[PDB]
C-alpha cells in the first residue's frame, strides 16, 4: 500500500485560498473544475522518488462554522496556513490558525507550511521578508504562490509532504 | 428554411458559428433539447427565447445565474431588443406565426418567470421595474393579452408583499416556568424538536441570491447573505453552548450526565434527519475542550458511545456516509450547508467565467448550470415541513442562547480550554473532585415518547 498524506488547508475567506489545491488537482492544461468528485481532493504524487497520494481537506467557503475548525483540522497530518500577499488581515490570522492547529493536534510541532497566494493582480501589501520573518518565527518553511500561473504550487504542497516524512 | 433579417436590422438574426455558441455531447436528459456550453449574451439571449421549441430549464438556471455574466439592466433591454422584430405573402404569413409569435411568447414567459421567481431585481432597483412595466404596457395582440394581463397580477401581488403532530414532551422543567429552562430540565426529545424546528425555517429562508456568485464570502455578505448567516451563527451558537454546558459541569458524575443527555438529543436529530442538528453535537464533541475529557467518555454507556461514533463517521472521508445518508432518505430533513457553500464556492474559483474560441469570448454557462444544480438541490430540501409543533418558551429559549455573552471568539474558546484542563488536568496531574450544580435529579427520561400519539 502506498502512503497517504491528510493534507488541511487553513485560512483566511474572501481572499481566494482555494486556488491553491484547485490548481494542484486540476491537469496544468486543463481548467473544468468539479469539487462534487472524489479526484476532486485526492492526487497520485512523486515526492523525491517516492510515491504517495495527497489527500487535501480544503473547507473554503465554511469560515463561519468557527465552531467545526477543530473537528476539521483534528483529520490532518500536515497544515498548510494560507494568506493572500494582497490582504494584511489575512496574514495576521495567521497566528490563531497555527495556534489552534497546535491545540487540536496537541502538539507544537505539527507538520506546517505558510504559504503567500497572489490571487489576482491587485497590490501586494504582505512583503515577502515579513511572511519569511513569521515563518521563521514559527520554525516552518514558507512557499509563495501564484493562482493564475500555478508558480509555486506543487512547491507548497511537496514541502508540507517532506515536513510530515521529517517530522 | 427562413428567411430572417440581416444582423444589421435585427443582431438576434446572426447565425450559429464555433465563434458564438458551442454544446456540451448530450442533451437535456428528459426533453432532447441540446446543452449549451456557452455562447455569447446575445446567442444566450436568442436560445433563451428561441423560436423552435420552449426550454424552461435554461431559463430557469439562466434567470438564476445570469447576473455574474449581464446586469439585470442590460438584460431588460436585450429582451425588448429581442421581442421588437422587424420584417425581412406567404413568406411574411409564415414568418410571423412560426418566428415573431413564438418568439415574443418566450420573452413574455422569460419577463413572467423574472417576475414570479427573481423579484428581487425589481425590489433593490425600482427604475428596473418601471422599465418593465412600461415595455409589458406597449404589448398589444390577441395571442399576448392573455400573459400579459398574468405578468401585470404577479407585479401588484409581489409589490403588496396535515394531521395531528406528537405531543409536546415536557420533563422537570414544566409549561411556562421558563427560569427553570436548560440543558437536563428540559425534555431531550422537545430540545431536539425545537431546535429541529428554528434550523428547518433557518434553513428555508435562505434564497439563491445569498449563493450564486459566492456572496456569503465577499464585503457585504452581511447586505447580500443575511439569512445563511443568520442559520451559521445558530449552528456555531448551539456548538458553543453545549461545549459550555460540558466544560462548565465540573463534576465528573453531573458531566456524564450532561454529555450523555446531549448524546440523546443526537440520537432524536438523527431519527428527524436533522443533520445539521447532528453535525452541531459532533462539532461540540470533537472540539478541543470536551474531545481530551477520557474520564468522562470511559463513563458514558457503550450504546451512546456507538451513536456518537456513527455520527462522527457521517463527516469522515470528505462527508462520503453523510452524501450517501441525505441521498437515501426523502423530506422533511435539515440538511448541513456547508457542503453545498464549499461545492458553489469551488465551481465559481475553480472554472472560467469566459471560453475564448478563435479569438472571440464566450460565457461559460456550463459553470453556471453547475451552481444552479446546487442550489436546485438546496431548494428540493426546502418545499416540505415538519409536522412537529412549536412551543413557543422553549423555542425562545434556543432563539435567545448566547453562550459567549460579550466575550470575542478567542477569549471565549480559551476560556472553554482553560476550563477542561481546570476539571480534567493534563497528565501526571490527578484528578480532583468537584461539588455538585445541580439540585434536581439527573437522570434521563429518555428519547422515547411518554405517551400515545
Ligand atoms: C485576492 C486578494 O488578495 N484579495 C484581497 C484584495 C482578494 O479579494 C482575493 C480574491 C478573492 C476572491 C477570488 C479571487 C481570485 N479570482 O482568485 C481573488
Amino acid at each position: 500500500h502506498m502512503t497517504e498524506y491528510k493534507l488541511v488547508v487553513v485560512g483566511a475567506g474572501g481572499v481566494g485560498k482555494s486556488a491553491l489545491t484547485i490548481q494542484l488537482i486540476q491537469n496544468h492544461f486543463v481548467d473544468e473544475y468539479d469539487p462534487t468528485i472524489e479526484d476532486s481532493y485526492r492526487k497520485q504524487v512523486v515526492i523525491d522518488g517516492e510515491t504517495c497520494l495527497l489527500d487535501i481537506l480544503d473547507t473554503a467557503g465554511q469560515e463561519e462554522y468557527s465552531a467545526m475548525r477543530d473537528q476539521y483540522m483534528r483529520t490532518g497530518e500536515g497544515f498548510l496556513c494560507v494568506f493572500a500577499i494582497n490582504n494584511t488581515k489575512s496574514f495576521e490570522d495567521i497566528h490563531q490558525y497555527r495556534e489552534q492547529i497546535k491545540r487540536v493536534k496537541d502538539s507544537d510541532d505539527v507538520p506546517m507550511v505558510l504559504v503567500g497566494n497572489k490571487c489576482d493582480l491587485a497590490a501586494r501589501t504582505v512583503e515577502s521578508r515579513q511572511a519569511q520573518d513569521l515563518a521563521r518565527s514559527y520554525g516552518i518553511p514558507y512557499i509563495e504562490t501564484s493562482a493564475k500561473t500555478r508558480q509555486g504550487v506543487e512547491d507548497a504542497f511537496y514541502t508540507l509532504v517532506r515536513e510530515i516524512r521529517q517530522h | 428554411q427562413m428567411r430572417l433579417p440581416s444582423a444589421d436590422v435585427y443582431r438576434f438574426a446572426e447565425p450559429d458559428s464555433e465563434e458564438n455558441i458551442i454544446f456540451e455531447e448530450n442533451m437535456q436528459p428528459k426533453a432532447g433539447i441540446p446543452i449549451i456550453k456557452a455562447g455569447t449574451v446575445i446567442k444566450l439571449i436568442e436560445r433563451l427565447t428561441y423560436h423552435m421549441y420552449a426550454d424552461p430549464n435554461f431559463v430557469r438556471t439562466f434567470l438564476t445565474t445570469y447576473r455574474s455574466f449581464c446586469k439585470p439592466q442590460e438584460l431588460l433591454s436585450l429582451i425588448i431588443e429581442r421581442f421588437e422584430i422587424p420584417e425581412p405573402s406567404a413568406e411574411l404569413k409564415r414568418f410571423r406565426k412560426e418566428y415573431i409569435q413564438p418568439v415574443q411568447l418566450r420573452v413574455l414567459n422569460v419577463c413572467r418567470h423574472w417576475v414570479e421567481h427573481h423579484f428581487y431585481d425589481f425590489e433593490r432597483d425600482a427604475y428596473l421595474l418601471q422599465r418593465m412595466e412600461e415595455f409589458i404596457g406597449t404589448v398589444r395582440g390577441k395571442a399576448m393579452k392573455k400573459w400579459v394581463e398574468s405578468i401585470t397580477k404577479i407585479i401588484q401581488r409581489k409589490k403588496i408583499a396535515q394531521s395531528s403532530p406528537p405531543t409536546v414532551e415536557w420533563h422537570i422543567s414544566r409549561p411556562g416556568h421558563i427560569e427553570t429552562f436548560d440543558l437536563l430540565t428540559l425534555h431531550p426529545i422537545e430540545i431536539a424538536r425545537q431546535l429541529t424546528l428554528l434550523e428547518s425555517d433557518l434553513y428555508r429562508a435562505v434564497q439563491p441570491s445569498e449563493l450564486v456568485g459566492s456572496v456569503w464570502t465577499k464585503e457585504d455578505k452581511e447586505i447580500n447573505s443575511p439569512n445563511l448567516l443568520k442559520m451559521i451563527r445558530h449552528t456555531t451558537n448551539l456548538t458553543l453552548w453545549f461545549e459550555k454546558c460540558i466544560v462548565e459541569t465540573e463534576n465528573l458524575e453531573e458531566r456524564v450526565a450532561v454529555v450523555s443527555r446531549i448524546i440523546e438529543i443526537l440520537q432524536v436529530f438523527q431519527e428527524l434527519n436533522n443533520f445539521n442538528g447532528v453535525l452541531e453535537v459532533v462539532s461540540a464533541m470533537n472540539s478541543s475542550p470536551v474531545y481530551r475529557l477520557d474520564h468522562t467518555f470511559e463513563q458514558i454507556p457503550s450504546r451512546q458511545k456507538k451513536i456518537l461514533e456513527e455520527a462522527h463517521e457521517l463527516s469522515e472521508d470528505h462527508y462520503k456516509k453523510y452524501l450517501a445518508k441525505l441521498r437515501s432518505i426523502n423530506p422533511p430533513c435539515v440538511p448541513f450547508f456547508g457542503i453545498y457553500l464549499t461545492n458553489i464556492l469551488k465551481t465559481e474559483e475553480g472554472n472560467p467565467e469566459v471560453l475564448k474560441r478563435h479569438g472571440k469570448e464566450l460565457i461559460n454557462f456550463s459553470k453556471r448550470r453547475k451552481v444552479a444544480e446546487i442550489t436546485g438541490e438546496i431548494q428540493q430540501y426546502q418545499n416540505q415541513p415538519y409536522c412537529l409543533r412549536v412551543e413557543s418558551d422553549i423555542k425562545r429559549f434556543f432563539e435567545n442562547l448566547n453562550p459567549m455573552g460579550n466575550s470575542m471568539e478567542k477569549e471565549f474558546t480559551d476560556y472553554l480550554f482553560n476550563k477542561s484542563l481546570e476539571i480534567e488536568p493534563r497528565n501526571p496531574k490527578p484528578l480532583p473532585r468537584f461539588p455538585k450544580k445541580y439540585s434536581y435529579p439527573l437522570k434521563s427520561p429518555g428519547v422515547r415518547p411518554s405517551n400515545p400519539r
